[PDB]
C-alpha cells in the first residue's frame, strides 16, 4: 500500500482515482476527504464520514484493534508542539499489562491512572459521661453462703442477688469520645499487599505470578514468608522491633488522573458517592508539606500540577509538628 | 415529624457535628472557652428525672448536688487546673454523713466530678473501662492531576524556580507526603501500588460479564464491534459494497466516537456509556449473540450480548478520562534532555506535509520501487536529480513518506550527492527516531523475560513483534511476527485464505497482475540468490521493524495531525 | 434576609486591571488564563463547601 | 438594601480569601473578590 | 508484657519524651499553662506509700 500526504481533488491534469484507491484501515489514518478519490462518491457517505471514520471490519474493528479512537482524537485535536507531541505519543505507546505497569512503576513513568489510599488506625479514646442524680434504682438482697468442699480445705462462696431499674423519663446518660493521649497505633506507610488473598483467577503462566510476587515482596515492609505454608493463612515473616507500634496497612483504589480534586479536600466517601473517610493533611510534593506548616500562616493548594490538601480529619488541633 | 427535607437537614447537622468533634478535648487544648461550652451543652442536653428523695446528697452549705460525671484522673486534672472551679472538698451523703468528695459547678447546676481510678482498679486484674479505642478510615489521593489550563495556577509565579531551563514542576504528581505520628516526613511512591494493582486478580472480569449479560440490551450499531474476512478479491468491489452497506447501516451515532465530552459531560447520568466502563484495562462493548469473530461479511442478526477486550494501550481510555493536557505534560516530562528537532527541519517537514500541490511522480517512484534495495540500487542518479529539482525550487524536502526510502538516501546518497541541508534533515529525523528508541530503552528494565519474550517487547508496544506497521513492503516483518511469539495463538488472514507463500523475484514474463491467491512478492535480494526453493529470509535485522513502526506511529501522525491517508495502488493501470 | 450577588461585572478601566503582585496566578501557557472576563461566582455553603 | 456576603469570581481568590497571609485580595486582573458585607461577619466558620 | 512491638512503641515514646523536655522551665517560660501541666503530671505519676 501507499500513503499520500495531502489529498487533492482540484488537480485536473490527472483523473481522480487513476492509480490509487482509498482503502484506509487505521483509526489514526482516517481520511474522510480522501474517500472522494474512489468512484461512487455521494453526499450521504461524506456526511456520515464527517463524524465517523470509515474503517473496514475485515481488517480490524475499532474496539478490537490495538490503536483505538482516543489516540486518533488526541493526535487530531492537540496543538501544543511537535517534539512534545511525539513524546506524548511514545508515552501512550506502552502496554497496560501488569508486567508493563511494574516496569513503569520501577522506572518512574506516570501511567494515565491515579490512586487513593485508605489506612486504618487505632487510637486510645477517652469517654466523657454525665448521667443524672436519680437515674437508677438499685435493689439489694440478703447475703447467702455455700459451704463447698475443696482440695486443701473447704470453699465458702458468698452470694447476694440484686437488680437495677432505670427510672428515667428519657436518655439519662450521655457519653462522648474526649481525649486521645499517645496513639497506640502507627501513622506509618505500609502498603496493603493483595498477594496474601486467594480466590482470584490465576495467570495461565506460573512464572509471571511468581515474579510479580517476588517484586511485591521487595519494597514492602510486610511480605509473605518464602516457604508459603499450605493449609494456613500465610502469616507474615517474623521481624525485629517495629519502630513505633503496630503497623497500619494502606490499600490502593484507582481512578483517572483527572478527578475532581476539591472533592478530596473535605470529608469525602471512600467509594466516592454519598450513599465517609476523613482526609488528614497531605502533600503531593516535598515542598508543599514543609510550606504547609504555616510559614507565613500560608497554606497553598496547587502550585502548577501537584496538590496540597489540609487536614479534614479529627486530628486538626492535635499531633504537634 | 418534619418530613424528608428537614430530616435530611438534621442528618447533615449530625454529619457536621460528628466531623467537628471526636477528639475535641485534645484538639482545642489551648482554647479553654470551648471545653466549657461543650460541657455546658452536654449537661444541658438531657432531661431530668423524678425528683424523689428522702435524704439526698448536698454540699456543706446545703444546696443539693444534681449529678455525677465519670472520667479518668487525667481529664480530672486537665479540667481542674484552669478550666473548672472548685466548689468544695467534701459533701453531705446519706448512710442508707460528711465525706471528702470533689464537686464542680458547670452551666447552672452542680455536678460531681468523679474520675474513679484510684479507689478502685489497682492491683486487680480487671481492665479499666472508658478506654474503648476507635477505628477511623483515612483517605489519601495518590496521583490526581488537574486537566484545566486555568487550574495550573500558583500563589506566586516565581515560587519554585531552578537553574534548569524547564520548570521541574510541570510534571504530574506521582507521590504523596504526610507526617508520621511523631512528625517525621513519610513518603509513598508509585512503586508501592504493586501490592494492590500488580496481582493476577486484574483479569477476573468473567463475573462482571456474566452479571451484565442479564440486563436490558437493545440492538445497536455493529460497525465497531464486528470483524469480517477478506472476500478474495482485488479490493475494489470490496470497497464498493463496503460503502454501499456503510452509508445506511448506522442506527444512531456510535457510542465510541463522541470523545468531545469532558469529564463532567461524560459523567452525566444521562450518558449511556457511563455504565459501559467497568475496568480500566478492559473495553466493554455490545456484541451479537453466538457470533464467532471474525464473522462473515453480513453480520448475523440475533440478541446482542456484552463482550469485553483488554486495553493494550493506556491511551485507549477516552480522552475525557485521559486529558490531552496531561498527555502533553508527561510527554514534556519524558524528553527533558533528549534530542529535539531543529527549526529548519521541522519547518521543512511541515511545509512539505501540508503541500497540497505535491506531484504524483514521487508517489509513482515509491510505488514502483516498493521498498526494495535492488530497485534503489539502480536509481541513484534519477532519485538525486528528482530530489534536487523538487528541493531547490520551494525549499521542501520530499521522499519523506516511504520509510524504506529515507535510510537508503542517508546511506548511499550521503557522501555529498545531495545538498548538505537535505541530508542534514534526513539525519536529524533519524536522530530523533533513535533518541525515541533510546528513551524506550531507558524506561524499560532489562534482564527479565517471560515465556521467551524479551524485555523490550514485554514493556513497550512499538518494540512488540506481534503488532505490525500500518504498511508493509516486504515479508520480513510478517516472518518476525509469526516466529517471535510461539505462545500467542496466531491467525494470519490475507483477504480470505489463511497463510502466505512469499514468492519473490517476479518478472515481466510472469507478471500476472490478476493474482488472487496468497503469493506475496518478497522481492529480489541484492546480496543473495533468488532461486525457487530457497527459504525466505528477512531483508534487514529486527531493529528495522522497530524503526519502521516507530516512524509510522510517531513522526507521521504528529506532523500530519490526522490528515494523511493510507490507500492501495492500481498496478494494473500504473504499470 | 435577601442577599445580593453580582455575577459578571467587568473592569473596563485599564487603570484598574492591577494586581497585588504581578506574577500571582500564572501558568505554563503563553497567554494568562486570567485576562478573560468573569463568567462565574464562587461562595461557601452553610457547611463550608 | 440587600447585604452582599463574601464571594469571589474565580476559585483562586475564594480559596485565598481565607486570610492566607491575613491577606484579603479584591481583583487580580479582571475577576473580582467582593468581601462580606452581610451580617454574617463573625459567624459561619470556614 | 506487651512483647517486642509495643516495647518499641514505648521506646519511641521515651525517645520523644526525652527530646521534648530537658530544659522546659527555660523553654516555655512564656507559657505558664504548660508548666502547671508538667508539675501535675509529675506529682500524679508516683503512687503513694
Amino acid at each position: 500500500g501507499l500513503i499520500m500526504m495531502a489529498y487533492q481533488a482540484y488537480d485536473e491534469t490527472i483523473a481522480t482515482g487513476t492509480f490509487f484507491y482509498p482503502v484506509p484501515v487505521n483509526p489514526l489514518f482516517a481520511c474522510p476527504e480522501h474517500l472522494a478519490s474512489l468512484r461512487g462518491m455521494t453526499n450521504a457517505r461524506r456526511v456520515l464520514a464527517k463524524m465517523v471514520p470509515p474503517i473496514p471490519p475485515f481488517l480490524g474493528a475499532n474496539h478490537h484493534a490495538t490503536i483505538r479512537q482516543p489516540v486518533a482524537y488526541h493526535v487530531t485535536h492537540s496543538k501544543s508542539d511537535f517534539n512534545t507531541l511525539t513524546y506524548s505519543l511514545l508515552g501512550g505507546y506502552f502496554k497496560f499489562t501488569p508486567i508493563s505497569l511494574t516496569h513503569q512503576l520501577r522506572t518512574g513513568f506516570h501511567p494515565g491512572i491515579a490512586f487513593t489510599v485508605v489506612r486504618q488506625d487505632r487510637f486510645a479514646t477517652e469517654q466523657l459521661l454525665y448521667a443524672e442524680r436519680a437515674s437508677e434504682s438499685y435493689f439489694v438482697g440478703q447475703i447467702q453462703v455455700h459451704h463447698h468442699d475443696a482440695i486443701g480445705g473447704v470453699n465458702f462462696t458468698l452470694t447476694q442477688p440484686r437488680a437495677h431499674v432505670d427510672l428515667g423519663v428519657g436518655y439519662t446518660a450521655v457519653c462522648a469520645t474526649a481525649a486521645l493521649r499517645c496513639p497506640l497505633t502507627d501513622m506509618g506507610n505500609t502498603a496493603q499487599n493483595l498477594f496474601f488473598s486467594r480466590g482470584g483467577v490465576p495467570m495461565l503462566h506460573d512464572n509471571v505470578t511468581e515474579s510479580l510476587r517476588r517484586i511485591t515482596a521487595s519494597g514492602g515492609r510486610l511480605n509473605p514468608t518464602e516457604p508459603l505454608p499450605i493449609f494456613g493463612g500465610l502469616r507474615p515473616a517474623t521481624s525485629a522491633g517495629i519502630a513505633r507500634g503496630q503497623a497500619s496497612v494502606c490499600e490502593f483504589v484507582a481512578m483517572p488522573v483527572s478527578t475532581d480534586l476539591q472533592y478530596f479536600r473535605t470529608a469525602c466517601n471512600p467509594r466516592g458517592r454519598a450513599s465517609e473517610a476523613y482526609p488528614p493533611l497531605c502533600s503531593s510534593d516535598a515542598a508543599m508539606l514543609r510550606t504547609a506548616h504555616a510559614g507565613e500562616t500560608g497554606a497553598d493548594e496547587v502550585h502548577l500540577a501537584q496538590y496540597l490538601i489540609r487536614d479534614a480529619s479529627p486530628l486538626r488541633g492535635c499531633l504537634p509538628l | 415529624h418534619l418530613n424528608r427535607v428537614a430530616r435530611a437537614a438534621l442528618l447533615s447537622d449530625l454529619k457536621r457535628r460528628v466531623c467537628a468533634d471526636m477528639f475535641f478535648m485534645t484538639r482545642h487544648a489551648r482554647e479553654p472557652r470551648l471545653i466549657s461550652a461543650y460541657l455546658s451543652d452536654m449537661v444541658s442536653c438531657t432531661q431530668p428525672s423524678v425528683m424523689v428523695s428522702r435524704i439526698t446528697h448536698t454540699n456543706t452549705r446545703g444546696r443539693q448536688v444534681d449529678g455525677v460525671l465519670v472520667t479518668t484522673a487525667t481529664l480530672k486534672r486537665q479540667l481542674l487546673q484552669g478550666i473548672l472551679q472548685i466548689d468544695d472538698t467534701a459533701a453531705d451523703v446519706p448512710v442508707t454523713a460528711r465525706v471528702p468528695a470533689d464537686l464542680v459547678i458547670v452551666g447552672d447546676k452542680l455536678v460531681f466530678l468523679e474520675a474513679l481510678e484510684r479507689r478502685v482498679y489497682q492491683a486487680t486484674r480487671v481492665a479499666y473501662p472508658l478506654i474503648g479505642n476507635i477505628d477511623i478510615t483515612f483517605i489519601m489521593p495518590m496521583g490526581v492531576f488537574q486537566a484545566n489550563s486555568m487550574d495550573r495556577y500558583t500563589r506566586h509565579a516565581g515560587d519554585f524556580s531552578t537553574v534548569s531551563e524547564q520548570d521541574p514542576r510541570q510534571f504530574p504528581p506521582q507521590g504523596i507526603f504526610f507526617y508520621n505520628k511523631d512528625g517525621i516526613l513519610t513518603q509513598l511512591t508509585l512503586r508501592d501500588a504493586m501490592g494492590t494493582i500488580c496481582h493476577s486478580s486484574l483479569l477476573d472480569v468473567e463475573a462482571t460479564l456474566v452479571a451484565l449479560r442479564q440486563q436490558h440490551l437493545d440492538r445497536q450499531c455493529y460497525f465497531g464491534v464486528y470483524v469480517a474476512e477478506g472476500t478474495e478479491d482485488t479490493l475494489d468491489v470490496q470497497m464498493g459494497r463496503f460503502m454501499e452497506t456503510w452509508a445506511d447501516m448506522m442506527p444512531h451515532h456510535p457510542h465510541w466516537v463522541n470523545e468531545h465530552l469532558t469529564i463532567l459531560q461524560f459523567i452525566a447520568p444521562s450518558n449511556p456509556r457511563l455504565r459501559f466502563e467497568l475496568n480500566p484495562a478492559f473495553d466493554f462493548f455490545v456484541a451479537p449473540g453466538d457470533v464467532d469473530l471474525p464473522g462473515p461479511q453480513r453480520p448475523p442478526e440475533a440478541m446482542p450480548t456484552v463482550n469485553a477486550t483488554l486495553r493494550i494501550i493506556n491511551g485507549n481510555i477516552p480522552v475525557p478520562l485521559c486529558p490531552i493536557s496531561f498527555r502533553d505534560c508527561r510527554g514534556t516530562q519524558l524528553g527533558l534532555g533528549r534530542h529535539t528537532m531543529t527549526p529548519a527541519t521541522i519547518k521543512a517537514v511541515k511545509d512539505t506535509f501540508e503541500d497540497r500541490a505535491y506531484p504524483t511522480i514521487f508517489y509513482m517512484l515509491e510505488a514502483v520501487i516498493h521498498g526494495n534495495e535492488r530497485n534503489f540500487c539502480a536509481l541513484l542518479r534519477l532519485l538525486t536529480q528528482c530530489i534536487r529539482g523538487y528541493w531547490e525550487q520551494s525549499h521542501r524536502v520530499a521522499f519523506v513518506n516511504n520509510f524504506h526510502m529515507l535510510m537508503y538516501i542517508t546511506t548511499y546518497l550521503g557522501n555529498g550527492e545531495l545538498p548538505e541541508v537535505c541530508i542534514n534533515i534526513y539525519r536529524d529525523l533519524l536522530q530523533h527516531v533513535r533518541a525515541l528508541r533510546q528513551t524506550i530503552t531507558d524506561f524499560t528494565i532489562q534482564g527479565e523475560g517471560h515465556n521467551g519474550e524479551t524485555s523490550e517487547a514485554l514493556n513497550n508496544i512499538l518494540t512488540d513483534d506481534t503488532f505490525i506497521a500500518p504498511i508493509l513492503w516486504d515479508c520480513d516483518a510478517l516472518i518476525y511476527r509469526d516466529e517471535a511469539a510461539r505462545d500467542r495463538l496466531p491467525a494470519i488472514r490475507v483477504s480470505g485464505r489463511n497463510g502466505y507463500q512469499a514468492l519473490h523475484f517476479v518478472d515481466m514474463a510472469g507478471h500476472n497482475f490478476q493474482r488472487r491467491d496468497n503469493v506475496l512478492i518478497h522481492g529480489r535480494p541484492v546480496r543473495g540468490d533468488t532461486g525457487q526453493a530457497i527459504p525466505i529470509t528477512p531483508h534487514h535485522d529486527r531493529e528495522w521493524g522497530i524503526l519502521s513502526k516507530i516512524y509510522y506511529y510517531i513522526v507521521i501522525p504528529a506532523f500530519s495531525r490526522g490528515s494523511c491517508c493510507t490507500m492501495g495502488v492500481r498496478y494494473d493501470r500504473l504499470y
